[PDB]
């Protein structure tokens, strides 16, 4: 659990944790690795409160309608879970989802689903910002 | 559980804060410590739940059993969760239960290392036991 104290300079400080909302133009496995070379990693939502903090700040720009997050379809598992192997406690899916294609999550924001979980086949080639989390666990 | 929403002397994992509280008591008045700490004797759905249990109890070496939320209901003639719902994941350990109407408990004891066991003195044989809340 990290202060406001330990976010670095232009990451906000929400439930113990320190968040980067970064709008660089990446594929999620670009997103992945720009998050590690922050010492970090594409956000993990373990809450609800967690999930609204994010859908305040996502919810104040209209420039993008999806950021990367640290979830992807887990082979050993045959689930969608947490980069870090973790299963999914809170659930964010948006309406009709998930399509069920053995892609990578992000928030979207498009017709029915609005700022909620979201699956896309593609995790190399289809570019987006992204949400990186120091948790300091 | 948001992964900082812990109180002091609580642990977070999986969704859930957990108390490791080791004074000893009966499993009857465990399950009743745990309601008035506002939550409920611990239930395990998973292998991920139950190495993260053995975890923190192999870790010391002053108790071998842990009071938990399972117990025998007649209703349905089998050892459920305390919460009603169904033992799905299979942390029994060797030949357990080997009775009815019995509580569970975490055992270091023999064949049984840090597994599940059933106990026929639900009132009187006194233990630490552990708490979990999912903070709904
Ligand atoms: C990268 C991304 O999330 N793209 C999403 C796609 O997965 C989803 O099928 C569609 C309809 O919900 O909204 C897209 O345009
Ligand atoms: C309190 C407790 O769990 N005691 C256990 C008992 O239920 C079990 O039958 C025995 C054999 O495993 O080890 C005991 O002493
Ligand atoms: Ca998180
Ligand atoms: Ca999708
Ligand atoms: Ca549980
Ligand atoms: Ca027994």
């Amino acid at each position: 659990c990290c202060s406001e104290d330990d976010c670095p300079s232009g990451w906000k400080f929400f439930g113990g944790s320190c968040y980067l909302f970064d709008e660089g133009s990446r594929g999620w496995e670009g997103s992945k690795a720009f998050c590690e070379s922050k010492d970090a990693s594409l956000v993990t939502v373990e809450c609800s409160k967690e999930d609204d903090f994010i859908r305040g700040i996502l919810s104040g720009q209209t420039a993008k309608h999806y950021y990367w997050i640290g979830a992807r379809w887990n082979e050993e598992h045959n689930d969608y879970r947490w980069i870090d192997g973790s299963p999914f406690t809170f659930i964010g899916w948006g309406p009709g989802k998930p399509d069920n294609n053995k892609g990578c999550l992000d928030y979207l924001n498009y017709k029915e689903v609005v700022w909620q979980w979201n699956d896309h086949v593609d995790c190399e080639n289809t570019n987006g910002p992204c949400i990186c989390e120091i948790d300091c666990s | 559980c948001c992964k900082c929403d812990c109180q002091s002397g609580w642990e977070w994992f999986g969704g859930s804060c957990y108390l490791f509280d080791e004074t000893e008591r009966g499993w009857e008045d465990s399950k009743t410590f745990c309601e008035s700490q506002n939550a409920a004797l611990v239930t395990v759905e998973s292998s991920e739940e139950d190495d993260f249990i053995r975890g923190v109890i192999s870790a010391q070496s002053a108790f071998h059993y842990y009071w938990i939320g399972g117990s025998w209901d007649a209703e349905h003639s089998e050892y459920r969760w305390i919460d009603g719902s169904s033992i799905s994941f299979n942390g029994w350990g060797p030949n357990r239960p080997d009775a009815d109407e019995g509580c569970m408990d975490y055992l270091n004891y023999k064949e049984i290392v840090w597994q599940w066991n059933d106990h026929q003195d639900c009132v009187n044989t006194k233990g630490p036991s552990i708490c979990e809340t999912d903070c709904s």
